[PDB]
RNA sequence: UGAUAUUGAAAUUGCUUUCUAACCCGCACCACUUAUCGUGGUGGGAGACAGUGUCAGGCGGGCAGUUUGA
RNA sequence: UGAGUAGCGAAAGACGGGUGAGAAUCCCGUCCACCGAUUGACUAAGGUUUCCAGAGGAAGGCUCGUCCGCUCUGGGUUAGUCGGGUCCUAAGCUGAGGCCGACAGGCGUAGGCGAUGGAUAACAGGUUGAUAUUCCUGUACCACCUAUAAUCGUAUCGAUGGGGGGACGCAGUAGGAUAGGCGAAGCGUGCGAUUGGAUUGCACGUCUAAGCAGUAAGGCGCUGAGCUGUGAUGGGGAGAAGUUCGAGUCGUUGAUUUCACACUGCCGAGAAAAGCCUCUAGAUAGAAAAUAGGUGCCCGUACCGCAAACCGACACAGGUAGUCAAGAUGAGAAUUCUAAGGUGAGCGAGCGAACUCUCGUUAAGGAACUCGGCAAAAUGACCCCGUAACUUCGGGAGAAGGGGUGCUCUUUAGGGUUAACGCCCAGAAGAGCCGCAGUGAAUAGGCCCAAGCGACUGUUUAUCAAAAACACAGGUCUCUGCUAAACCGUAAGGUGAUGUAUAGGGGCUGACGCCUGCCCGGU
RNA sequence: CUACCCUUGGUCAGGUUGAAGUUCAGGACUGAAUGGAGGACCGAACCGACUUACGUUGAAAAGUGAGCGGAUGAACU
């Protein structure tokens, strides 16, 4: 059977990376809510 | 003309195929090609506006000139060919100073051709001139509509239109379909006929010929759920089931007019289609 | 210039070659050119050739608490001419 | 689909018809510029129409909110 | 509690000798067994230290454990040439000005980014517990710099520009060479104990890049071309013998590898840009012959990688791209047995109950069973003979239905290569021998007579429906004159289409053959 | 993951048949050579999922055994 995550560095980078969030208004609000809640990680 | 096929098998049995004695060469000229890269009906948006497209073969855009604007620097038809985007069959001539170029091949044609500003050449297969040179009763092809853009209409396989009566600033036009309208004297259009006859011959024959070519399967209406098409669903097969054959996007598509109200172009047209 | 930090001694991969090359842990921000110029600038020899291999940083997790070791660059110096003492 | 604003001139009698500057050109060339974007300039075509704004009438299960008694 | 209950995850292990406080399980050895188009060698994604050595046995390991992919403590990854960057560009993304848009923002030109592709200089051997075109040994090639340079000066340097070239589908053959394989000459090791024999039994039979030549074929005397031959190489490896000595031959066969997307054919008409070669605009003023010396940065490099290390909650019968792929048998990468090489499956010992699962045989009968011949039996390969109705002339069809096959020995044509002998593929026919059975095992169509549906290949409900449903090639109606209609978006902007009525969208029917009747109240 | 598309790549042991076309002998058409066509045939990889047994507090939140279908294409990747 083949199950849903094959993973991959540059698919999950490019998708759910930094500078994608940071690129957008709504992934900055994203990464502002994180910083407010107190993440460790804040993106992938 | 048009070969067929022994039926050796299921598929090739009712299918034949476009008999290629015209096509006199087998490369394109490498320098008036460029990439062409296909869109399944899809917009710049990435949706699907247009359906039953997408898939076929790899293409090379032949860059023809619709515009043939030149002093009457003469030609020499060299090779006729193929082109995968047009259901003509394309010319590559030679001017008498050195440059290559593709013409829509009319049908009869390996001569030597001269675009035709005024009364410089004659006509015979193969020239451009102005539609007010062009005397009443020739069948041209490949007319412009605005003064100088490049030929427009009658310009697909067998097509032609013929030079009706004329005023100065506006000789007429019988299209190819029954429209007849009024052309601006000033644009010009090649004399004769788009030859390749034989182009609506040709059973395609099975399925996968079709689907190479660029063809989507189309689904029907009838076939659909409710939300899908205003043809619904119903138990068993049920009929259309309307006062109105509908589109899929819910307009009438059986015998309602379409042509816009206030355009421009409705003091030009002398009768409609018939 | 004092881009070397840190001489390395283990069991046989930095003695048993150690007659004619030399392992140092590097600052982690320089070339292998700048490492040739700082060798031959301390301990004074002329240097036939050097090569640079980056470590990972591996989890030694001791006592209920993760974490990383540091990151490093080995370089290893091939001298022409010369010794390095200390050891 | 009408009235009206952008919206001008002339004839003849508000319906009509002609013209040019408004407006429009997925027209041609030129310059920014060793760019099928755009802007500007020059011709052409169209021309007070189209398009756009407010107002009104009609069509409109294409879509929506709902009712469908005991 | 259920209960000391179900389970303990596909598979062959045995014994000896150890270590040990403790051994079915850990180590070493011998035998045996399993895979072997793979359970073997190598690599991309992914993981991210699981890699190695010393120590350990709390928890993990479906039992045990002295062991480990677990714990503790120290170690391991080496590049001018390998993959990527300092080169190019598809799709896509982003986009200075710009266009549009309540705001946010959207689209987009020049430009830029972006390999899965294009271009691009290094090979063979050796070594440790862990690296390996990286380290070392030998022999190289490419780019740049410095001191000479032979010979200089319209000599040279050229574009961020013009041109060429790069540059491309699919299929089918025949061919050239070579990888590999196989059999006999040199090799070296043995020459037995069970009857026998020494024309005996084994295992080996090598070697690169680069540079000098020449070269099947290919296209237009030029360009490009696999392979060969010389050195490279007194070297390195080498079955073995006593640090040193050690052979390297023929004959055959031959790819799916390379010449080579070559050549022919065909139709569905098959990327781009750069490196590269040139052209003059423009620079105007060195050496590319040669002599040596110097210079060459960043990133990955450990280990798993059909898996106990990835995705599946697990040491999970599942999924996971490409790569090489030996012998006997054969069309063959099928089948059976083995090679290289690797594994014996992380609970066992008894006894051989009912019952359940997987498997084998069965008297007489032969579908009587049953929703129904479901399941299982049977046919099954190669050669020869023979083969109906019907038909769209193609087919049906492997129709159906029969017969043959093992080994030995005689005699005769044969194919290839070949000085010749010699090998390899092939047969004929006939005389014999054996058996219950001769494609002696494994692999391999059940057939026929009618009827309903759908013409056909295809597609469909990931996980209860694979069909008579959908698609279809063909038919017909209808809208659309090009800023086309239709569609997406409020708009700009796009698709349609870089297309143009032999074209484009939509509705119905569904190959082919014969046809497709009537009514315009209403809507 | 799954549906569809786009751009650039890769894979499909082996065998069977024998269309057009051409070449020859005749006399438009015949026969023999040649040719290698096909959503052709058989059949591994590969991709599916028809039947049926087993499993169903499973080895596995969809699998395994035996058979079964396509396997040069509307292919799979």
């Amino acid at each position: 059977v083949k199950r849903t995550y094959q993973p991959n560095k540059r698919k999950h980078s490019k998708v759910h990376g930094f500078r994608k969030r940071m690129s957008t208004k709504n992934g900055r609000k994203v990464l502002a809510r994180r910083r407010r809640k107190g993440r460790k990680v804040l993106s992938a | 003309a048009i070969k067929k096929y022994k039926p050796i098998t299921n598929g090739r049995r009712n299918m034949t195929s476009l008999d290629f004695a015209e096509i006199t060469k087998t490369t394109p000229e490498k320098s008036l090609l460029k990439p062409l890269p296909k869109k399944a009906g899809r917009n710049n948006q990435g949706k699907l506006t247009v359906r039953h497209h997408g898939g076929g073969h790899k293409r090379q855009y032949r860059v023809i000139d619709f515009k043939r604007n030149k002093d009457g620097i003469n030609a020499k038809v060299d090779s006729i060919q193929y082109d995968p985007n047009r259901s003509a069959n394309i010319a590559l001539v030679v001017y008498a100073d050195g440059e290559k170029r593709y013409i829509i091949a009319p049908k009869g044609l390996e001569v030597g051709q001269i675009v035709e500003s005024g009364a410089e050449a004659d006509i015979k297969v193969g020239n451009a001139l102005p539609l007010q040179n062009i005397p009443v009763g020739t069948v041209v092809h490949n007319i412009e509509l605005k003064p100088g853009k490049g030929g427009q209409i009658a310009r697909s396989a067998g097509a032609s239109a013929q030079v009706l009566g004329k005023e100065g600033k506006y000789v007429l036009i019988r299209l190819r379909s029954g429209e007849v309208r009024m052309i601006l004297s000033t644009c010009r259009a090649t004399i004769g006929q788009v030859g390749n006859l034989q182009h609506e011959l040709v059973n395609v024959g099975k399925a996968g010929r079709s689907r190479w070519k660029g063809i989507r399967p189309t689904v029907r209406g009838s076939v659909m759920n409710p939300n899908d098409h205003p043809h619904g669903g119903g138990e068993g097969r049920a009929p259309i089931g309307r006062p109105s054959p509908m589109s899929p996007w819910g307009k009438p598509t059986l015998g309602k007019k379409t042509r816009r109200g206030k355009k421009s172009s409705d003091k030009l047209i002398v009768r409609g289609r018939k | 210039r004092d881009i070397l930090k840190r001489p390395v001694i283990t069991e046989k991969s930095s003695e048993a070659m150690a007659e004619d090359k030399y392992t140092f842990d590097v600052d982690t921000r320089v070339n292998k050119t700048q490492v040739k110029m700082a060798v031959e600038e301390i301990f004074n020899v002329k240097v036939a050739s050097v090569n640079i291999m980056n470590y990972k940083p591996k989890k030694k997790r001791m006592g209920r608490y993760q974490g990383y070791t540091n990151k490093r660059r080995k370089a290893i110096v091939t001298l022409k001419e010369g010794s390095i003492d200390l050891f």
